[PDB]
């Protein structure tokens, strides 16, 4: 459903 | 903060949003 | 929100979107009040009734965005929390009651045309603006409709909503339900006789009611989308948390730390 953001955050 | 509640894409360019009207009509 | 549109670019840069990080969800609005502090309702991050209990470290600020969905590269901006405060005589067993709290974020965020803050009103604002009948804006990913088995089609928007509402006198919002309401809460919708719609709905919580002045330019957030009894119903209005009447603690908060 939502788009991956990016692993850092986590 | 001391700029609060000015949009830059509408206030400051002055500019109105779609219904920006509607609620200064009810006012 | 129900029976709204789709929001302008830019309309509304104070809107907040508290995200959950696994499993990764759409948990509640918010909005941005200076570089370093997001307020939004208590119920989004504490409602022992669902078990719900959030600590800092569960959740994101996600900041600029218009994309419910989307990553917005260079768009959007995602913060993490040092530190969440709910306010101490928040009632969540019988009405939700001061229904009000603040969010420190770990860094201050950049300010840009999708990111800025929206104003706390001042006493006279509020004796102004918060009149039966003005029209204020609520914004929000939450739900198209209210939930119910026989709905067919999307029921989530693919952007941000918006919706103008007026704000209803007291004694109405009294009389429209039998849930124990405060002088912490204002009621908005239009009335049986209007015959119009438009109504938050569950996912817009903690999102903000705003007003603008006509006596300065500027927009207040007067209100934070609370409860409601289904969503657009006749005869029913949404509630909001009273951000003036709160507003000697906010200040606190933020002048401590
Ligand atoms: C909420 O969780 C914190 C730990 O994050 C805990 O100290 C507190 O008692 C919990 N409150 C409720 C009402 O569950």
């Amino acid at each position: 459903d939502f788009e991956e953001i990016p692993e850092e955050y986590l | 903060e001391a700029d609060c509640g000015l949009r830059p894409l509408f206030e400051k360019k002055s500019l109105e949003d779609k219904t920006e009207r509607e609620l200064l009509e009810s006012y | 929100i129900v029976e709204g549109s789709d929001a302008e670019i830019g309309m509304s840069p104070w809107q907040v979107m508290l995200f959950r990080k696994s499993p990764q969800e759409l948990l509640c609005g918010a909005s941005l009040i200076s570089d370093r502090w997001v307020l939004t309702a208590a119920h989004c991050l504490l409602y022992p009734p669902w078990d719900k209990n959030f600590t800092e470290n569960d959740l994101l600020v996600r900041i600029g965005k218009h994309s419910r969905t989307r990553y917005e590269r260079n768009i959007e901006k995602i913060s993490m929390l040092e530190k969440i405060y709910i306010h101490p005589r928040y009632n969540w067993r019988e009405n939700l009651d001061r229904d009000i709290a603040l969010m420190k974020l770990k860094k201050p965020v950049a300010f840009s045309d999708y990111i800025h803050p929206v104003c706390l009103p001042d006493r006279e604002t509020a004796a102004s603006l918060l009149q039966a009948g003005y029209k204020g804006r609520v914004t929000g990913w939450g739900n198209l409709k209210e939930t119910w088995t026989a709905n067919v089609g999307k029921g989530q928007p693919s952007v941000l909503q918006v919706v103008n509402l007026p704000i209803v006198e007291r004694p109405v919002c009294k009389d429209s339900t039998r849930i124990r309401i405060t002088d912490n809460m204002f009621c908005a919708g239009y009335k049986p006789d209007e015959g119009k719609r438009g109504d938050a709905c569950e996912g817009d919580s903690g999102g903000p009611f705003v007003m603008k002045s006509p006596f300065n330019n500027r927009w207040y957030q007067m209100g934070i989308v609370s409860w409601g009894e289904g969503c657009d119903r006749d005869g029913k209005y949404g509630f909001y948390t009273h951000v003036f009447r709160l507003k000697k603690w906010i200040q606190k908060v933020i002048d401590q730390f």
